[PDB]
């Protein structure tokens, strides 16, 4: 489309 | 790294007043960011928003991840707070100064950490509340931060301007004096 | 759990996730349709994609150990089954909890506890098929919140038990009609005709509570357990 | 956008037959995750399968099967041998860019029993001393029989259900009818009935 | 007595070169980078002891790795092509001015393509003595600034740029 993508950061292991 | 162009998503969470910023820079120039209080995308230049449209929920989602990571890292790091880094301030005009011709004065604060600071503009010793613009806490490679402050003004030989930067690393508030 | 609330009152729903799960999800399921997403918690914060219906719906998760979905100004349309699932990390498999069924009523006066009566099997069935069916009737209860269980000699039995899926109305036209349920327990002819065997039909009603108001003269339709029993009869 | 479609509203089969519930996932994400959940009557959403987008090699591996066809964008749940306990509502879920689930509609599976020896009858259970209702039981009838609702407001009749007495492999369909009138007799309380009906007295 | 304050940041870097995208995902706590994902390696890596357990769990999950491995094409490549006309082809015409302020200053303003070269010319003769130029000044406005000094003896400043098809001179 006309929108830029994004990637989830990950959660540090608790 | 061999790179013709660099596109970077930068975001930080912290304890003090700038609780979170989520931006996207192209070659060290911020293109857009999400205002977490307003939950909407903010485009640095109007020509960006006409062509593209960024989902604001992506920024809110990333800040929520970093917040969980901050709390996890605080306990794992045994509550270690980084040493404060004194900022470096330089004031320069955007255009060559011409008396009577409107110009924009730029106050650049560089190499400071944490990104918590009080910055005010002073014209002839008085606080300027109109015509002031501030950039976000832009990231750096050494993981410090740098910030830009702007003041639209008309040059005059009588007028003198000062950029007042307060930082935890500074022993005293730093004032950078600028005049024509 | 099962929750009953008068229109307008404030309700909050509780969900305790599994231990190490850093990811909590609230879902709502209405009329057996597809569960609808509500809010997504990641630790102390909400990374939700904002399926929350209105401003009246808000949720919190202070320490990640338990979430609370708050509904102010309850409306009838807010009544549904609110599911809760927990994921170990962001992206792992989500495992749903039992959930709490919310019901918003115009007035709590239509609430009634059930009447439970147990009927002993027919001698003809025992002589024909060598089997004995026990019929239980939970009648005159509103809302449709019951748990009909069978207890053979003090132990709950799920074998040979036919609990109806959905109750039926005594006034099928009225929307607030009192529901009625029936369940069956078929045992061996020698099992029913053992006079030392004890059967009990237990119905757990989920109605009003001590916090809710009660103005009328009849007994308060509190969460009760109405039950009826029957002993074995020998030939 | 991200949507899951399960067009099968109801599926009716007798035991030991085969069934295949279908989905068609419809998402724009590059990496997605599909799920199947089981909701038994008055039960929680039970977890069944999680196949990631990159794992494409299909297997049978028991009575539960899944065929992930990225071409058709489908994900079909297949049960080899139907048991009456498999009777539940099964849901198709989709995850990925949205970490929460995008549930589909409802597919209700009803595994009917196969009463090899049907012995239909309408027995009368003893009226409880604490009750004024005379109750009637239509039991042991075959699965093909369809119960009829009450034509009198005072009489109440329930739909059918299957009793699985574990000890002896006998599964029986059953229906209950009661009323508070003297007009009510267990005989002729029902409308649609089989001809070899052991209506007794 | 600096008040209590703890920070957590991160970078999602896309490196573009010769039609190839290299994705880097950094995990930083108080300027201390403790974890990193590199698309060249294909998995996570612990930069310090602080992030070893985190990287080992991420590498144990195949889907976490697969999502990060698809980033170069889903995000880095797609955003690089979509923003091309507004980022790569962003051109601004520089405005040149020369002032005496003996040294001579050639102040070039409002040019976005950072690469720019300036030459002093005295009577048609380029000089290289006493010529000191300030480093590229980023105005933070997607506009750049640069000033070139010149030790002159009183008795033209040409600028070459990508946006300029013909070099501009100021007499
Ligand atoms: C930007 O400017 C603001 C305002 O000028 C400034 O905020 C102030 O910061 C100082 C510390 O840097 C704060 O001082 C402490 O704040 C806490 C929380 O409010 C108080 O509990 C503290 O009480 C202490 O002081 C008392 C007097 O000595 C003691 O009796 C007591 O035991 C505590 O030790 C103390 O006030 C101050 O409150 C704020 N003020 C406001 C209005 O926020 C901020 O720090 C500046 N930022 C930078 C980067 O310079
Ligand atoms: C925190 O303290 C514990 C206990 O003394 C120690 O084992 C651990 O290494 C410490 N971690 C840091 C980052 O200082
Ligand atoms: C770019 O990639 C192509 C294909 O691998 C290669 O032939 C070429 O030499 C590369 N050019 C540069 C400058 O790396």
């Amino acid at each position: 489309a006309t929108g830029l993508a994004w990637e989830w950061w990950r959660t540090v292991y608790e | 790294i061999k790179a013709d162009h660099v596109s970077t998503y930068a975001a930080f969470v912290q304890t003090h007043r700038p609780t979170g910023e989520f931006m996207f820079e192209f070659d060290e120039d911020e293109m857009f960011y999400v205002d977490l209080d307003k939950k909407e995308t903010v485009w640095h230049l109007e020509e960006f928003g006409q062509a593209f449209s960024f989902e604001a929920q992506g920024g809110l989602a990333n800040i929520a991840i970093l917040n969980n990571n901050l709390n996890t890292l605080i306990q794992r790091s045994n509550h270690t707070q980084a040493t404060n880094d004194p900022p470096e301030v330089t004031v320069f005009p955007k255009e060559p100064v011409e008396l009577g011709q409107p110009n924009t004065l730029i106050c650049h604060i560089d190499k400071f950490f944490p990104p918590v600071l009080n910055v005010t503009w002073l014209c002839n010793g008085e606080l300027v509340t109109e015509g002031v613009a501030e950039s976000l806490f832009l990231p750096r490679t050494d993981y410090s931060f740098h910030k830009f402050h702007y003041l639209t003004f008309v040059p005059s030989a009588e007028d003198f301007y000062d950029c007042r930067v307060e930082h935890w690393g500074l022993d005293q508030p730093l004032l950078k004096h600028w005049e024509a | 759990s099962n929750k009953v609330t008068e229109k307008g009152k404030y309700v909050e729903l509780r969900c305790d996730p599994i231990s190490g799960h850093t990811a909590l999800y609230w879902y709502r399921q209405s009329l057996g349709q597809g569960p609808e997403f509500l809010i997504y918690f990641q630790g102390t914060g909400a990374a939700d994609d904002s399926g929350l219906p209105n401003d009246r719906f808000f949720a919190v998760r202070p320490e990640g150990s338990v979430s609370t979905l708050k509904i102010q100004r309850t409306e009838r349309g807010d009544s549904a089954v609110y599911l809760c699932a927990s994921s170990h990390r962001e992206g792992e498999t989500q495992y749903f909890g039992p959930g709490t069924r919310l019901l918003v009523l115009e007035d709590l006066n239509k609430v009634f506890p059930p009447e439970v009566a147990v009927f002993e099997p027919s001698e003809a069935e025992i002589s024909h098929t060598q089997k004995a069916t026990l019929v239980c009737l939970a009648t005159g209860f509103f809302p449709d919140h019951v748990e009909l269980s069978w207890w053979v000699n003090g132990k709950e039995v799920h074998s040979g038990v036919c609990t109806d899926p959905q109750p039926l109305k005594e006034q099928p036209a009225l929307n607030d009609s009192r529901y009625a349920l029936s369940s069956r327990l078929r045992v061996s002819a020698t099992f029913w005709q053992n006079p030392r065997n004890h059967f009990r039909c237990q119905v757990q009603f989920y109605g009003l509570s001590e916090n809710d108001e009660w103005t009328q003269d009849r007994a308060k339709p509190v969460t009760q357990i109405v039950s009826a029993e029957a002993w074995g009869r020998a030939d | 956008a991200q949507k899951v479609t399960q067009a099968q509203t109801e599926i009716s089969v007798v035991e030991k037959e085969d069934v295949t519930l279908d989905c068609v996932y419809e998402t724009r994400d590059t990496t997605y995750y599909l799920f199947w959940y089981k909701q038994p009557p008055s039960g929680e959403l039970v977890f069944l399968i999680r196949r990631n987008s990159f794992d494409e090699q299909n297997e049978i591996s028991g009575r539960y099967s899944w065929n992930f066809q990225k071409s058709t964008s489908s994900f079909n749940f297949t049960i080899t041998a139907s048991q009456v306990v498999d009777s539940a509502v099964y849901f198709c879920a989709l995850s990925g860019s949205a970490r929460q689930l995008t549930f589909g509609s409802g597919t209700q599976l009803t595994v009917l029993p196969d009463i090899q020896n049907p012995d239909p009858a309408v027995y009368q259970l003893r009226d409880s001393k604490s009750s004024d209702k005379s109750v009637c039981l239509f039991t042991d009838f075959d699965s093909q029989t369809n119960v009829s609702q009450s034509k009198d407001s005072d009489v109440y009749i329930t739909d059918k259900c299957v009793l699985d007495m574990r000890s002896m492999d006998f599964k029986s369909n059953s229906a209950v009818a009661w009323s508070n009138k003297s007009d009510f007799a267990c005989a002729n309380a029902f409308n649609n009935s089989i001809i070899p009906e052991d209506t007794f007295f | 007595a600096t008040p209590e304050n703890y920070l957590f940041q991160g970078r999602q870097e896309c490196y573009a070169f010769n039609g190839t995208q290299r994705f880097l995902e950094r995990y930083i706590y108080n300027r201390e980078e403790f974890a990193r994902f590199d698309s060249d390696v294909g998995e996570f890596r612990a930069v310090t002891e602080l992030g070893r357990p985190a990287a080992e769990y991420w590498n144990s999950q195949k889907d976490i790795l697969e999502e990060k491995r698809a980033v170069p094409d889903r995000m880095c490549r797609h955003n690089y092509e979509l923003g091309g006309p507004m980022t790569l082809q962003r051109r601004v015409q520089p405005r040149v001015n020369v002032s005496p302020s003996n040294l001579l200053v050639c102040h070039v303003t409002d040019f976005y393509p950072g690469s720019i070269q300036v030459r002093w010319f005295l009577n048609g003769q380029e000089e290289t003595a006493g010529v000191v130029s300030t480093n590229l000044i980023r105005n933070g406005d997607w506009t750049f600034q640069i000033l070139v000094m010149l030790e002159m003896t009183p008795q033209t400043c040409q600028v070459e740029h990508t946006s300029l098809d013909s070099p501009v001179t100021v007499e």
